[PDB]
């Protein structure tokens, strides 16, 4: 915002009177100016994990697994899932205010997550500490039910089922983000919540602030000392506090984000980086793999889970 | 002039070079001033 | 309405240089050397092949540094090298050797009381 | 663009003794773009005015012997007319039958009665007073005066402020002028304790200063900032008002 | 363990965190007593020739503003240094689990404790402040094989 402009209108009067006050709307740029490196410091943090960028092969055969769900699509222009489409699909300032771009773009954002992406399903959990190191899927596969405490040539015996129900399930999953319309909830909240601070901020000006007339160009220069010095200090202490309380619910705003961020970023390297064994840390159920996916101001994650279905009584 | 007050007078060391009236600090108060009449550096705190 | 908008200053550290450009925030420069781009006016810079990682940030996807000696240059991001594997149905890659690391890592811990 | 009296300029506004702290000050100063040439009358004589010299060489005279002058170059205001006898002196808007060619020999007050020593005068015409400052040091090569950074420290004065004519540091013992290219802006010092001190700085000679000022400080980390919002220039208003 | 001794002897960016709070204070306290030396209107600052020559019908507006102006820069001295407190109150809770998991025992945690897998660690003293060594272990050479 533009502290000077805004609140004396232009006016030079207002200019050589109000000089008795001082640095107010410089600690409060100082506020804004935090809050701002604050955002681009936490986008940084959490989408800035890996130091390589990497790239899958051309041919697609991995036994069954038709990963083409999450995969960037070549053919389309922009290289992203459909499902990261259907997401951006259903996903849908003057008298001193300004409003900044980011600083990372859409375009590289989907670079490092298409770039996470292959690494994982290339090289596993190898990449996550040292070079990376080619290893088949099955064998994987057979590592991870190893490390939930089952046989491994259950999965041999079994891999032709359980590639078609792991096909079914991604089919059913993509059915039921597609029909699902209640899961833009926190982010709708966000954006609602913004448009309205602004817009009563704007709003705000429009009253008199008490004000015993509402005229603005002429009698705020028809007459000026003891009508001038009370509306606008009365225009002032609405304008600073409705920006003392801007500030600092934008602040422990920021905070509540801030803290959803570093939780974010905890299940980034534990759930996805590798396979954890806190129990419903990564989801219910038995957690195996993680497929990160990017939203506006969001992200979407995935789980994949083991889970018995058909037992029988002994002694 | 115009201060008064109880407490232990204390020396002073403040140097004066060719251009005062009287003492003035950066707090934007009165700290230190030579004395007026005996030409004296006089420091109370 | 008419506009209006930031004027920035892009500088390195005085005991390095003191050659300094101008940034204009939210401007066009044909309503207004010369270095047209999306951000606005840039004096000093040029659209350089090469590339390398953001140094001092100045937003919209754009990074400057004092570069080529070194100047006020604006280039675009780079992330990093690609790379690829080879990955087939009887292939299996082993390590043979190791190291021995050592990192650090810092904290607060508390502030100072006033009354 | 510097050619010295160098960094004086700054004339010290009161005695306060501000020691070691930063304070900026908004005072009458002197504009940029100070150029001028040599030449005949059908290498520096009476410059373009206020009260001395500029901004950067080096020097120490043993020169200057005569004068018949006004300061002004006119006499009628305040000359360096010396029927001053340095305890008293004379200073003469007082009317007394001028004549227009000045001559040389073989009320007006001072006691109350009818310079590269850089002793700084007072014609500061608030409700009528006279005083001097003082400070020293000489001319024998181009321009020049000496380096620092603060003002000095206060014995004893009387001051009011200065008008006399040639921007100041001045000129004397220990055709046309030449002078050069000063930024008028706010003007930081640092007094030390023990009072070697002579300098300051400006805030728009560059966006460089501009930063120098706006962070209130002198060793500009590398970075990026941001200075006062430059608006548009809005030449003219809006037809969009009726009648 | 001499090549780390030499890093930390030779980079100074570490203590950026730490002088970034420093700082923070610093200033918070240069301008609240800068705030004190301002008229907000009334024409003089000092009490005694206020009360002398200009009576409080000026002056009960010059307390007014000055209790009001203090309002908004003490509860904002006490509140981004509470907001502050919040967030030195979560980096201490982080600090304590850090020391917990990590230094009592082995942690199998991925990327919690440094960058590979984690062996040792010994935590050093700061003002306001903890340091910590992570020692990891990390393969070198690789081959193919079948």
């Amino acid at each position: 915002v533009d502290c000077t402009m805004y609140i004396c209108g232009d006016s030079t009067e207002c200019s050589n009177l109000l000089l008795q006050y001082g640095s107010f709307c410089t600690q409060l740029n100082r506020a804004l100016t935090g809050i701002a490196v604050e955002q681009d410091k936490n986008t940084q943090e959490v989408f800035a994990q890996v130091k390589q960028i990497y790239k899958t092969p051309p041919i697609k055969d991995f036994g069954g697994f038709n990963f083409s769900q999450i995969l960037p699509d070549p053919s389309k222009p922009s290289k992203r899932s459909p499902i990261e489409d259907l997401l951006f699909n259903k996903v849908t300032k003057f008298n001193g205010l300004t409003v900044l771009p980011p600083l990372l773009t859409d375009e590289m954002i989907a670079q490092y997550t298409s770039a996470l992406l292959a690494g994982t399903i290339t090289s596993g959990w190898t990449f996550g500490a040292g070079p990376a190191l080619q290893i088949p899927f099955p064998m994987q596969m057979a590592y991870r039910f190893n490390g939930i405490g089952v046989t491994q040539n259950v999965l041999y015996e079994n891999q032709k089922l359980i590639a078609n129900q792991f096909n079914s399930a991604i089919g059913k999953i993509q059915d039921s983000l597609s029909s699902t319309p209640s899961a833009l909830g926190k982010l709708q909240d966000v954006v609602n919540q913004n448009a309205q601070a602004l817009n009563t901020l704007v709003k705000q000006l429009s009253s008199n602030f008490g004000a015993i007339s509402s005229v603005l160009n002429d009698i705020l220069s028809r007459l000026d000392p003891p009508e001038a010095e009370v509306q606008i200090d009365r225009l002032i202490t609405g304008r600073l506090q409705s920006l003392q309380t801007y500030v600092t619910q934008q602040l422990i705003r920021a905070a509540e984000i801030r803290a959803s961020a570093n939780l974010a970023a905890t299940k980034m390297s534990e759930c996805v980086l590798g396979q954890s064994k806190r129990v419903d840390f990564c989801g219910k159920g038995y957690h195996l793999m993680s497929f990160p996916q990017s939203a506006p101001h969001g992200v979407v994650f995935l789980h994949v889970t083991y889970v018995p279905a058909q037992e029988k009584n002994f002694t | 002039n115009g201060l008064t007050g109880t407490g232990v007078l204390t020396e002073s060391n403040k140097k004066f070079l060719p251009f005062q009236q009287f003492g003035r600090d950066i707090a934007d108060t009165t700290d230190a001033v030579r004395d007026p009449q005996t030409l004296e550096i006089l420091d109370i705190t | 309405p008419c506009s209006f908008g930031g004027v920035s200053v892009i500088t390195p550290g005085t005991n390095t240089s003191n050659q300094v450009a101008v940034l204009y925030q939210g401007v066009n420069c044909t309503e207004v050397n010369v270095f047209q781009t999306r951000a606005g006016c840039l004096i000093g810079a040029e659209h350089v092949n090469n590339s390398y990682e953001c140094d001092i940030p100045i937003g919209a996807g754009i990074c400057a540094s004092y570069q080529t000696s070194q100047s006020i240059i604006a280039y675009t991001m780079s992330l990093g090298a690609e790379n690829s594997v080879a990955y087939s149905n009887n292939s299996i890659a082993i390590p043979t050797n190791f190291t021995i690391s050592v990192t650090t890592e810092i904290l607060p811990v508390s502030m100072t009381k006033t009354s | 663009a510097y050619t010295n009296s160098f960094t004086r300029g700054v004339y010290y506004p009161d005695k306060v003794f501000r020691s070691s702290v930063l304070h900026s000050t908004q005072d009458l100063f002197l504009p940029f773009f100070s150029n001028v040439t040599w030449f005949h009358a059908i290498d520096n004589p009476v410059l373009p005015f206020n009260d001395g010299v500029y901004f950067a060489s080096t020097e120490k005279s043993n020169i200057i012997r005569g004068w018949i002058f006004g300061t002004t170059l006119d006499s009628k205001t305040q000359s360096l007319l010396i029927v001053n006898n340095a305890t008293n002196v004379v200073i003469k808007v007082c009317e007394f039958q001028f004549c227009n060619d000045p001559f040389l020999g073989v009320n007006c007050t001072f006691e109350y009665v009818s310079f590269k020593n850089l002793r700084e005068f007072v014609f500061k015409n608030i409700d009528g007073y006279f005083k001097i400052y003082s400070k020293h040091t000489p001319i024998n090569l181009v321009r020049d005066l000496p380096q620092g950074f603060s003002a000095l420290e206060p014995l004893v004065d009387l001051p009011i402020g200065i008008n006399i004519t040639r921007f100041q540091t001045l000129l004397a013992l220990h055709a046309a002028y030449y002078v050069g290219y000063l930024q008028p802006r706010t003007f930081l010092l640092k007094y030390n304790e023990n009072g070697t001190i002579t300098d300051a700085v400006d805030c728009a000679l560059d966006p460089l200063s501009e930063t120098k000022c706006t962070l209130k400080s002198f060793t500009v980390e590398k970075g990026i900032y941001q200075t006062s919002n430059f608006r548009v220039q809005p030449t003219e208003s809006i037809v969009r008002f009726p009648n």
